């Protein structure tokens, strides 16, 4: 990716996101990271969807197979359920170099530095997920961290009803009622970031709208599931 | 039941 | 490492990775499977094919946007557009090639020679002309022709050899009848021979639906509904 | 429409 043009390098990850090809999405947009200017509102899309779709493959597959494994509980399951974890564990340790090295010190608004944060958080979560132990308590820590920082910096910086905001409140509550074993929190996070949210949709631009109004739907279907 | 996350959309 | 896996765990996680989603996976899995130089039972064919299906299937889906794309780009004619998708196109191109090229080699060095019976030869000779089919699909020029021929080649030694050993409603003889119509279509510009092989299928396989044994009935069925699909589709 | 090809199922 070093010798393409960071032009070339979106335009071929706008190709890869066409043709359904997230693996190679994502290689072109690490390119694109790699070359040391800031991503913008589209580029960080680019970013997320591309690993998202490679992450969410990865964790899809380690859930079917965890399943059998427990189910089960010869060596062949246990092998290849391994197999897709440290393949998980790679692309989420590529993201998070990616965040730690490019991202996170060189954004410069709140908005795009709140995104990042969630997810840094996001990608610890995806870890947390399949780790076990006394990893387990630091990486839980590390998603803890990075969620908190970025919900301090958008509850000082951001509307409520800003998406990246929304986005990152939802994942938040996610965390703390399936890593964190906290479920009042992530109820009453929940609830507050929505009614907070809907106090101020009136304020929201039109641009957003759409976005906004998906989060906090979804917030409500999380609270129906958990109460 | 899992819950829902962010999704993975525009 | 898959020299010295035993057979049955490749099996076992070829399944897994089917379960799991993971084609390559399952298609490296049979890979290394395949190369033990053990036949293959029926199930195994099945994992074998659905395994590269979806990752040509994939490939193929893939290399048609970008193709797409490419011509529209071209037919614009601007001045500053359409490196970069001719460019990713041929990455696609070359890793879709890469794959036809594993399962012909796979077909070639193990499947077809050693196969002893006629179902799983034809069934293998079909799967032959298949991937030579999806190479001629992004092949041009010259090697285009060389590969089309190899396609006709295979389909057609499939052809003589079902007609002679296998019922007409028989899935697999079905099957292949099915796809080297398309290859006829699609492949080598005869939509005649593509239409009178399809009728002539239909047909003959209809003519003895009253005998097919219930097991084979739902997917025999299937297929003479996908030419009677492509009959109506090419008239 | 392009033609159909037999189904990648068992
Ligand atoms: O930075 C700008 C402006 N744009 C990039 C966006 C910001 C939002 N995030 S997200 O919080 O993951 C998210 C929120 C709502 C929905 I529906 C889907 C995802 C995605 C990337
Ligand atoms: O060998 C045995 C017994 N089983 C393996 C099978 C034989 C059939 N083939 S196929 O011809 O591709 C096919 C025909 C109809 C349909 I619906 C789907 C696929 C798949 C592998
Ligand atoms: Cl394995
Ligand atoms: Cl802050
Ligand atoms: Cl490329
Ligand atoms: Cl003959
Ligand atoms: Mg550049
Ligand atoms: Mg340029
Ligand atoms: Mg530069
Ligand atoms: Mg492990
Ligand atoms: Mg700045
Ligand atoms: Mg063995
Ligand atoms: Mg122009
Ligand atoms: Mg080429
Ligand atoms: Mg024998």
């Amino acid at each position: 990716m070093g010798s393409m043009e960071r032009a070339s390098l979106i335009q071929k990850a706008k190709l890869a996101e066409q043709a359904e090809r997230y693996e190679d999405m994502a290689a072109f947009m690490k390119g694109a990271v790699e070359k040391g200017e800031e991503l913008s509102c589209e580029e960080r899309n680019l970013l997320s969807v591309a690993y998202k779709n490679v992450v969410g493959g990865q964790r899809a597959a380690w859930r079917v197979l965890s399943s059998i494994e427990q189910k089960s509980n010869g060596p062949e399951v246990r092998e290849y359920r391994e197999k897709v974890e440290t393949e998980l564990q790679g692309v989420c340790d590529t993201v998070l170099g990616l965040l730690d090295s490019h991202l996170i010190k060189e954004a410069g608004d709140a908005e795009s530095r709140v995104f990042y944060l969630k997810m840094k958080g996001d990608y610890y979560r995806y870890l947390a997920e399949v780790a076990t132990g006394d990893d387990k308590k630091r990486i839980i820590d590390s998603a803890r961290s990075a969620y908190q920082e970025a919900m301090d910096i958008s509850k000082k910086e951001m509307p409520p009803t800003n998406p990246i905001r929304l986005g990152l409140a939802l994942n938040f509550s996610v965390f703390h009622y399936e890593i964190a074993n906290s479920p009042e929190e992530a109820i009453s996070l929940a609830k507050t970031t929505f009614d907070e949210a809907m106090a101020d949709l009136h304020t929201l631009s039109e641009d957003s709208y759409k976005d906004s109004t998906l989060i906090m739907q979804l917030l409500r279907d999380n609270l129906t599931l958990w109460t | 039941q899992r819950s829902t996350s962010t999704p993975n959309v525009h």
